[PDB]
């Protein structure tokens, strides 16, 4: 694959060590749409709204498979360690026009 | 009673079309074929995408954000049928749209509609 | 006076670091002694605030500070807290954050500093009753950005 | 908006603890909930549906009143229901393009808890008898290894499904019988048109071996097509237009003839009484008693709904009761518990309304049934 | 009416269920669904085998011998339905048990059932 | 049970022939019935089924009220019918086993006359945009020559399929826009989020080519999800929550918005009147007339039924009547003919209503339309 | 291949040559059930009540596919040439327990 | 007297063909008189009559009439609808059917022909009510025939 995932659940955004990579998503949008990390960084989804979202990676991006991350709720995060160099793009299932990328250098 | 007037909701019945919860479901209530308030009856698939909407709690005056997830994978239900649109909004802003079929994310790609539940996912305005 | 901290470490900013022009301007001093930017929507500033937000900013946080490599600077909420509030606005810009996010007052007089503020608050797209930076007068007047 | 006060109570209940809990500062965690474990209040209903191509069976909480799930099922399908509880299964029939293209019958199993289907075995050639849902016609042997299916066209004959390997076994030729009731894991009987009962043994391999009982009914007496039978009793109760019954016990593994009884007393007979719906029989085990839904009627309107439920001793043809059900019904059948539940199902309503066997009084109903609820089923379980 | 009062047939409307020719129609009438009393709505598949019955006509005072068979290859009409058994045996009699599907013959092997038509094959008794 | 006003005139005289042809000694010959040639009084009428996995379309000639045929369906499928009546087509999803099991998304085309599928194409990973019924998320181009669907998730797109050729082209990838409008053999439009149109032209192959209009409407301005569009006219008529009419010009290849116009005047807004139900707008090509679904209502009622409805002048906005329909309607529609017929359907009594669009007055109805009909559609012909 | 149908669908049995080999269908039942004839012999059934009544050859017996005959109503006939020689055995779709056989010598 | 016809042609039986044995009896006489065959359900007759039928008939019509290589005899069907009755059934054995089923006038003697009438009318299996042949007191002793 391209990725690994740290936590299959979400988890609760408190337990995000300061100085981590991370997007936040609030207003119908990944606040950082264009993310550039380096191979072996791990990124942090964090949503800060009641609405829920998740990030989705289509099948072929990260893998074989699809990755349809679960639903983070309000103050919840999701974590995916990239591996392998390389530009991957995402979207929140339920809001399509959700759209962002990770850039793996 | 009249279909056209305010919606007017009730916090002492989850299988009446008026529970709080239910502002803006659309489909069938869950509870009535095997599942709960806010659980799946056995057999079917939980989605975890869905359309939401803030409904008012007449018991502690307060607002609550509704995530109306489907269960998947049989085909309707037939019982307990509700149709409320409270703050629903049309296809193009489909966060808040309700005649979509939210069974995405659900296993085996279950994706037929069957009934659909009313957990609270956080406090709204 | 407020006190001007860097954002993630905590220690005072070193104004012996900003440039020596833009430094006297009265809005500096105003800012300084209260924390508050007389050029928040100030239409005679606006254009060149605006000019000097595409220049140093749009590159990592968008056209419209929607965001891109850096976060959107738009709406309501802020990584750092503090940010919502000028005093903070300005400590980021002039002590930096992490990442790619470093100091500005190699590229940014005292003055330009608080001009650029100025538009990151003009691109808000939150309702003006939220505009805890702003004043009455400039609510009313505020509307939400909008290319 | 019309809730029955079962499921007034329960919503009602589930309102309070969602209330409750949310004070509480609980949150809402959506999972998949499991069925609770069959027991002997458990009941199903099936729902044809008119013939549509697809159908949906109601697992019921008789107690409560409450549909505790659902299975979804194809054309016409058939339900059996394992006694001891262990598991439920049915032959059902799909089309690749809804009612028309490529036919597929096959026979699932499923989980009694999590109702997720635990086998799926293809039939050959489309075997399945597509009519009316008869019970009898699609049955379990004894040791529940074993699915028997009937085949009308085009001759009479039997599927063998074998369940613990879930696999089709083979087609077993019969005379012309209808109906199939398993006495042991490789023997049961058939109704034929001469009116004499088959006995049918049958082995892995080779011509099945078959012999008639004597005919037990005239050319003129005609039994319905929904027996009742018990298993476990080795008890065949089979009902005529008139309502005689005849009693067939096979316990012994051969077919002993009982006294025939009549449901219906003189009077009644007399007056214009006859059995009428579906399922007009029941059958208590332990009790050793018999219900037949029956009304005053023309003779020729057999299929139509009853009011009233009578109650025999199956021994003596005792007259024990005679309920009036209070609504149309079209099918009955009861609990095999101590003090049965009496199940009576109204195709026209789609409810079920679920009545003390005893009093004959309605404890609770549950609604909303699908489009033309037809056949009730329960587990005779320990 | 009663359904259980004795069958009074009719003959001035084959869209009720008291139409003579019903006397032992077990489904949904084909005129109903875009056929026509003795003919398959389009698209459907005419059967060639059925049950049958013998039913009176109150206009002449004779007796028919109706041919119930099957317009298959459609999901249940759903219109016009009828239920009557005038001299309906048992399945152990199937050439006047009703409860089965006469879809036999019917092109492309259809075997679902959509109607059913009433035409007749004959004089009875 | 009920029979219409004109289901027992059409049973009669069928009562009255069949009596004529006995009388004659004429013998019945059942054959397999062929509908009447496709003409402006044709109309049909979708059966969404509440969501059911299976579904049902009805053909009825509305002049003379009478189903004339029906069409079988799977999972919420799109309905199209071709204006020339040569064809009509729908895109509908299956499942191997009822609701569950493996995916097969398809369109199927279908002879007008004998109602017989002359095609069968298979679309590849099940794209289809599983939702309610909009007739416009899935439309066909001018020519008839291609059927375009949208697609959802993961990504907004639309599916190209050669009907002619019989098979699937390709998707394409476009904004986060919805609904489909073709306006030529390779043109479409769509609307966006941001509340702008959207211009796709593709090819045979190749990146589309897509521009954007200007944002003709507020971001608090809800355009229903069943806007009128008559592909000949070039016409898109989009009502808003509060009767607020959107018309947009598509006839010269490029989108031209017209002046807008209120559908309910100043004293009806003011009592509460609001447009509501499900297919709320209709549109006459010949007339240039607009017809909306309304009556007084909460604002977060938009989707139950009404009983009324305004017809305005399209070009002026000029009010010309209003009609008391006297039952609940959630969905209307019109013939395109001279003297137009005004379509009423209920959802809740399953029933089609037909009125003369002129006076308003009821002519007839046909009922037991399924189990929740909510879509009519119709060919302009000529 | 072991049967040819002279007519596909069923004719009136006045058309039926007189002196021909046939088979009446009456009362339920094929009146004669076990029919002798010679190989290239014409039987032709005729149905004699009001019931309808077919002839149906299960796949296997006078060829690959099963031989599913029309149904025949009062005074109607259908005919089947027999081209090999051996027995037979049909019954009638919607009857079951009407067995026939045809033996050709 | 009744009409004795050949079932086929319509020409009048030739009695003169007949045996001259057995053409005397008293139930001869009766039938030739008024077509009632006496014989039917006569006790001390149907043994005898059973034997005929067995090796005169048996092999093509069936153990009980109930066919085989020839058509059924024991129902109400008749290809010969005149058969319903003992003057046409007596017409079709003495003038012969069509095919092997001919002229018996050479085999049989008139009163032997009765008799074996008789065995084929006890085989009968539909109604005695229908039992057009027989008298009331023989239809209220008539039972449908079974093996
Ligand atoms: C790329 C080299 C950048 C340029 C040019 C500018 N910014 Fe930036 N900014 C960048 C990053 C990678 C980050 C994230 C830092 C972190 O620790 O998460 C930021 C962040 C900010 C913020 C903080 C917003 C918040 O949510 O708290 C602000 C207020 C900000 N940046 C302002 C800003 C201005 C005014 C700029 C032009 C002079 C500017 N940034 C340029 C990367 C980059
Ligand atoms: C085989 C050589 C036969 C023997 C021995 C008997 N019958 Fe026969 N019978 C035979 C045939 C092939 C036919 C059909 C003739 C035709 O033209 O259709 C018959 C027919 C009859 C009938 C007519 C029944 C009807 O349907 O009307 C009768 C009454 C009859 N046969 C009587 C009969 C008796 C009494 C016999 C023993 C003395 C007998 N048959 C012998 C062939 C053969
Ligand atoms: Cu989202
Ligand atoms: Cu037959
Ligand atoms: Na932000
Ligand atoms: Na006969």
């Amino acid at each position: 694959d391209k990725a690994t995932i740290p936590s299959e659940s979400p988890f609760a955004a408190a337990e995000v060590a300061d100085g981590a990579i991370v997007v936040d998503i609030a207003k119908m949008k990944y606040e950082t749409p264009e993310l550039h990390v380096k191979v072996g960084d791990t990124v942090t989804w964090i949503n800060r709204e009641a609405m829920p979202h998740n990030v989705h990676f289509v099948a072929g991006v990260l893998g074989e498979a699809a990755l349809k991350g679960p639903m983070m709720k309000k103050e919840q995060a999701y974590s995916l360690t990239f591996t392998e160099a390389g530009t991957y793009d995402y979207h929140c299932t339920p809001h399509p026009f959700m759209r962002g990328k990770v850039v793996v250098e | 009673t009249d279909p056209r007037a305010k919606w007017v909701p009730q916090d002492n019945d989850i299988q009446a079309c008026d529970y709080w919860r239910h502002c803006s479901i659309d489909g069938n209530i869950c509870d009535c074929s095997g599942g709960s308030l806010t659980n799946c009856p056995p057999g079917t698939k939980l989605a975890t995408a869905s359309w939401v909407a803030s409904c008012y709690n007449p018991t502690d005056g307060q607002s609550y954000l509704i995530a109306y997830r489907d269960c998947c994978g049989y085909n309707v239900s037939g019982r307990c049928p509700c149709l409320n649109t409270e703050g629903e909004l049309p296809v193009y802003r489909p966060e808040f749209a309700n005649d979509i079929i939210w069974c995405f994310g659900a296993e085996d790609d279950a994706m037929t509609y069957h009934c659909t539940i009313s957990p609270i996912v956080g406090k709204a305005s | 006076a407020p006190q001007f901290f860097n954002i993630i470490d905590g220690s005072p900013l070193n104004f012996d670091d900003a440039m020596e022009e833009g430094r006297d301007t009265e809005a500096v001093k105003h800012f300084l002694e209260t924390g508050e930017n007389v050029y928040n929507e100030d239409p005679e500033i606006l254009p060149e605030a605006e000019e000097l937000y595409a220049g140093m900013c749009s590159g990592c946080h968008g056209h419209y500070a929607e965001g891109k490599i850096g976060p959107g600077l738009n709406d309501a909420y802020w990584t750092y807290p503090g940010n919502e509030t000028d005093v903070g606005l300005f400590s980021t810009l002039y002590g930096g954050a992490t990442g790619q996010m470093g100091p500005m007052w190699g590229s940014l007089t005292l003055d330009e500093m608080l001009r650029t503020m100025a538009w990151v608050r003009h691109l808000y797209t939150g309702d003006p009753k939220d505009a805890s930076w702003l004043t009455d007068e400039q609510k009313a007047g505020f509307t939400p950005f909008q290319p | 908006e019309a809730e029955t006060q079962a499921q007034e109570t329960q919503g009602q209940a589930a309102a309070r603890a969602a209330a409750a809990d949310l004070a509480a500062g609980q949150d809402d965690e959506p999972r998949i909930l499991e069925a609770p474990a069959p027991d002997a209040r458990r009941v199903y209903v099936n729902d044809p549906a008119h013939a549509a191509a697809v159908t949906q069976q109601f697992v019921i909480d008789g107690e409560a009143g409450r549909v505790i799930g659902m299975i979804d099922g194809g054309f016409l399908p058939n339900p059996v229901v394992a006694d001891d509880g262990s598991f439920i299964a049915h032959a059902s029939t799909v089309f690749s393009r809804i009612a028309r293209g490529e036919r597929t019958d096959y026979v699932e199993v499923f989980d009694p808890v999590t109702l997720l289907p635990t086998a799926d075995i293809e039939l050959p050639d489309a075997p399945r008898f597509l009519v009316g849902t008869y019970p009898w016609m699609t049955s379990l042997t004894p040791d529940g290894k074993t699915l028997l299916f009937y085949q009308f066209s085009p001759a009479p004959a039997v599927g063998v499904v074998d369940l613990e390997g879930k696999a089709f076994k083979r087609m077993l030729d019969v005379p012309d019988c209808y109906h199939i009731f398993p006495t042991a894991p490789d023997t049961f009987f058939m109704h034929c048109r001469d009116g004499s009962l088959a006995k049918v043994a049958f082995g892995t391999e080779g011509t099945p071996e078959i012999t008639h009982t004597e005919v037990f009914h005239p050319e003129d007496e005609f039994l319905i097509n929904h027996p009742a039978y018990s298993q476990k009793a080795g008890r065949l109760v089979w009902p005529t237009y008139t309502g005689k019954i005849h009693q067939i016990d096979l316990s012994s593994g051969d077919a002993k003839f009982l006294p025939a009884v009549e449901a219906l007393t003189e009077a009644e007979r007399a007056d214009g009484w006859r059995p009428g719906g579906w399922q007009q029989v029941a059958y208590h085990r332990a009790l050793d008693r018999i219900y037949l839904l029956v009304d005053q009627r023309d003779e020729w309107r057999h299929k139509t709904a009853s009011r009233f439920v009578v109650v025999l001793d199956a021994k003596t043809g005792e007259r024990l009761a005679k309920f009036e059900m209070g609504h149309e019904i079209d099918s009955i059948n009861v609990s095999q518990d101590e003090k049965p539940l009496l199940y009576a199902l109204s195709t026209g309503d789609k409810t079920l309304y679920i009545h003390d066997a005893e009093s004959g009084e309605e404890l609770r109903s549950v609604n909303q049934l699908g489009h033309g609820p037809q056949v009730i089923t329960t587990a005779d379980m320990g």
